[PDB]
């Protein structure tokens, strides 16, 4: 049931997903694991089944709070539309991204420098960030609307699509 | 090696130098057939295509595509006059605050005569109208 | 041999200034400008502009050859070395002298001689100055004497300077003539001022600097031999062109001053730098989208950059000087007062918040025949009450509302009313206190926090590091902002190297 | 308090000025889907449309 929704959060050292147990899985085949390396909800972060892990069931509410904060209730309804037409004209930090591409081009750089700039606001919401992290997948608002980000990550993998950063962009 | 400021261009391999170059571009798309071709068009008191453009469009509003696009064409030494644009300004912009899809041509280049590319960007600005609606 | 066309390699308002001095002289003037200052006031107002290279200073100002290159290029037959650069490097005040090319200033000699703390300090044994005894200072002021000497030895004390208004020994603030100095100190300073001069040799313009001691103790600090960027207040007091003087001077022409010239009046100088008072006077890089100069009665502006103009992060925050001159202290106080009332500068932060503090405070406004600033009361005592800049962003809730402005005439006075944009005196919109522009890590990459240069590289390929061990330093507007390692691990992917030019983001190294 | 107010940004008035500006300013400040254009639309028996416009009209509140 829990892999059919659409998020899943998760608590550290709290929250595991396995199919089989670790003694199941001993007594079969006699592969030995710990919880953390099969169940854990950052080893299933990685492999991408699990889309957060937090430190706490008041973290975790607040991050569903926020990642409801973009959607509308259903596919027919309409999402809210939160602090609309702020920033109307050319700022400083739409000016600073003019000089925010490194001349070399080998040289790495963390995305974030560009989305905290180009959208309304620094509440670029991201999704599945350890899920193939060389692509980053977000929610942000533009003129107070939702919209779906897909970036590549230069700071990662040089911003390789792998496997994960695949399947991670496709189903968001 | 230093030069003067009227010959002196920013290196190219630099992010500063590639924007010069977008600007150096883009200016040269407001006169892709010379300054005389447009004198001698306000000298008959027209206006020219982005002229028209800026006028009924809300100020500001343009946002100009394909300002680039150069024809293709090889045929009867044509490769050797490419002029940016050829010839058709297209984008979208407001009137009165709604939105609404345009494209101008322009007389100065070829005699505004429909090519390829210049058909391109037209069928380009009509399929955005469209599925905009 | 005279000047008949100036080359200048300095950037911004000492530019303009020098430019605008060759052609009260007459003379043709020659800018030269880094990558970034192809915009600058000084590349338009020169008679002719040359291209130097490179986006940091010591690519496009620092190298010799560029600037002999552009020299010869040109047919400039003078170089004036501005105040930052190569004013005091003597090497190339040399090669100068090896182009045959006038040299607007002091002998190579005397610019190594009097560089050289110990030859300095014996130079001024020599010259009999007043030397501190022993002593350190605690609540030092620092006072000065512009010196005016040709070549044939003649020396003139154009005026003092008080310059006590300083953050990191830089000045923010400075007066002239020196307030509150007994005349038996007045006349130390200037006597010390021209025998330190004549026994090191010196001739062309040059500042001799002091402390004053809280019981008055004078004691020789430093000669500084460069037109200092203060030179305007004793301009506007004395009433001379220091900046022709040094042209007369390099003419090889004695003085025309036979003595001191008596002050008129007094002078204040603020320094407009591009620095957030309300942060530890962080310089910060940015747009300045509107520059409004101070105006009319008793106030000079030279100022390096105009509305439009953008300051990158690779030169001195330096802005403008405010110059304001009045027949009495009390009366150019109040004469500052209103100028730094009418200054505005939009788009970035300055330190003009402070300047109108500080022109407001008692210990700077002194009992009428003392004060209390000292080189250290910036830091120490002045009650920082500006806030950090912000600009236009939105930080609270009600700031994202849409605010029409109007004026409103009621009983004949003119208001100036802000309306929100739906004020009840948007069909589903949700007003909510937006975020920062801000990354609000466990990640591997050390990134560069700012735009910079990379002047040191602490780490090595393979290396070892802790959380918080240096990794590099970046010179940002000549400050060092030494980046460090966030989290324990081997150092597995360097791209950095010295001299290189560093974007904000930039992975610096990978710690895994 | 994060509403929004009025701000006078330069002069002061007296409070009988303040009176006058704030009552002047004062003084000049369901569905029904029948035959909805949607529906008069033709649409192809295969039209895409049918989802993305006529239903996204006659469901979406
Ligand atoms: O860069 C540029 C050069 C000007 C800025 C630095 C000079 S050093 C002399 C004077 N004293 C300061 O504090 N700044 C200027």
């Amino acid at each position: 049931s829990p892999i059919q929704t659409d998020l899943l959060v998760a608590v550290r050292d709290q929250g595991y997903m396995f199919i089989t147990g670790p003694d199941v899985i001993k007594d079969v085949t006699g592969e030995d694991v710990t919880f953390d390396e099969l169940g854990g909800a950052d080893e299933q972060a990685k492999r991408g089944n699990i889309h957060k892990v937090v430190n706490s069931e008041a973290e975790a509410y607040q991050y569903v709070r926020d990642y409801l904060s973009f959607l509308p209730s259903n596919h027919f309804d309409n999402p809210p539309i939160v602090n609309p037409g702020m920033e109307p004209e050319i700022t400083p930090h739409d000016l600073e991204l003019d000089s925010i591409v490194p001349d070399a081009d080998n040289m790495a750089y963390d995305m974030h420098e560009i989305l905290l700039r180009i959208f309304d606001d620094g509440d670029v919401f991201e999704i599945a960030e350890q899920r193939g992290p060389a692509m980053i997948t977000a929610f942000a608002r533009v003129d107070g609307h939702p919209v779906g980000v897909i970036a590549n990550q230069p700071m990662v993998l040089s911003g390789a699509i792998d496997n994960e950063a695949s399947d991670k962009a496709a189903s968001f | 090696v230093t030069e003067p400021s009227a010959e002196h261009q920013v290196d190219i391999h630099t992010t500063a130098g590639k924007l010069a170059d977008l600007k150096r571009r883009t200016e040269e798309t407001l006169h892709p057939v010379g300054e005389a071709a447009v004198d001698k068009v306000h000298a008959k008191g027209k206006l020219t295509a982005r002229e028209r453009i800026l006028a009924l469009l809300d100020e500001g509003s343009f946002v100009e595509l394909d300002a680039l696009a150069k024809h293709r064409s090889t045929n009867f030494g044509l490769e050797k006059n490419r002029p940016l644009g050829d010839g058709v300004i297209t984008g979208y912009g407001t009137i009165d605050g709604r939105d609404v899809c345009i494209f101008s041509q322009d007389a100065t280049v070829f005699g505004g005569s429909l090519g390829e590319v210049y058909g391109e960007k037209i069928v380009k600005v009509q399929e955005l109208a469209i599925k905009t609606g | 041999s005279k000047i008949s066309k100036v080359l200048v390699a300095n950037r911004g308002e000492i530019a303009v200034r020098v430019i605008r001095a060759a052609k009260d002289a007459g003379l043709a003037s020659v800018a030269v400008y880094a990558e970034p200052d192809a915009d600058a006031p000084h590349v338009r107002l020169a008679d002719e502009a040359f291209a130097l290279g490179g986006q940091t200073s010591a690519e496009s100002y620092l190298v010799f050859e560029k600037i002999l290159d552009a020299a010869e290029k040109s047919g400039a037959n003078a170089i004036h070395p501005g105040y930052g650069f190569l004013s005091e490097n003597a090497d190339f005040a040399q090669a100068v002298i090896d182009a045959g090319l006038i040299w607007i200033g002091p002998s190579p000699q005397s610019i190594r001689d009097l560089g050289d703390k110990v030859t300095a300090r014996h130079i001024a044994a020599r010259a009999k100055a007043p030397l501190v005894p022993g002593r350190y200072l605690d609540k030092p002021r620092h006072v000065e004497a512009q010196v005016i000497a040709d070549q044939h030895g003649n020396v003139v004390v154009a005026g003092t300077r008080d310059c006590s208004l300083q953050r990191r020994f830089q000045k923010l603030v400075e007066e002239a003539p020196a307030p509150f100095l007994t005349d038996a100190q007045r006349k130390e300073i200037h006597e010390s001022a021209k025998r330190i001069c004549k026994e090191a040799g010196y001739y062309g313009a040059g500042t001799v600097e002091y402390l004053v001691g809280q019981d008055g103790l004078i004691s020789f600090l430093e000669v500084n031999t460069r037109l200092q960027v203060e030179h305007p207040v004793t301009e506007e007091t004395s009433g001379i062109d220091l900046v022709r003087q040094q042209f007369k001077i390099a003419n090889g022409e004695p003085l025309d001053i036979t003595e001191d010239p008596t002050p008129r009046g007094h002078s204040f100088e603020f320094r407009i730098n591009g620095e957030d008072a309300g942060r530890g006077f962080l310089p910060a890089p940015g747009p300045v989208t509107k520059f409004v100069a101070p105006t009319g009665p008793g106030v000079r502006m030279d100022s390096g950059v105009e509305t439009g103009s953008v300051i990158g992060g690779q030169f001195d925050s330096m802005l403008a000087k405010l110059i304001v001159t009045g027949a009495t202290r009390e009366e150019a106080l109040e004469r500052s007062r209103r100028a730094l009332a009418e200054f505005t500068v939009e788009g970035l932060a300055t330190v003009i918040p402070f300047h109108r503090a500080v022109v407001s405070d008692p210990a700077f406004i002194g009992d009428g025949e003392k004060f209390d600033v000292h080189t250290r009361w910036i830091e120490t005592e002045w009650n920082n009450t500006v806030e950090p800049f912000t600009g236009g962003d939105p930080i609270e809730e009600e700031d994202t509302v849409p605010r029409q402005t109007v004026v409103v005439e009621v009983g004949g006075r003119r208001l100036e009313v802000s309306l929100p944009g739906d004020l009840a005196i948007a069909p589903g919109v949700v007003r909510k206190k937006p975020k920062p522009r801000k990354r609000g890590a466990s990640g591997d990459a050390v990134t560069a926090p700012m735009q910079g240069t990379v002047v040191k590289v602490a780490v090595e390929e393979g290396q070892e590091v802790s959380a918080g061990d240096l990794v590099v330093v970046l010179e940002a507007m000549k400050m060092e902002n030494p980046v460090t390692a966030h989290k324990d691990g081997t150092i597995t992917g360097l791209a950095v190297e010295a001299g290189a030019a560093i974007t904000q983001g930039t992975v610096i190294a990978e710690i895994k | 308090d994060h509403e929004a107010h009025i701000k006078v940004l330069r002069g002061e008035p007296t409070p009988e000025e303040m009176a006058a500006l704030m009552a002047v300013l004062a003084s000049a400040g369901e569905r029904n889907m029948w035959g909805h254009p949607v529906d008069k639309l033709r649409y192809s028996v295969f039209s895409w449309q049918r989802v993305t416009l006529l239903e996204r009209t006659h469901m979406r509140r």
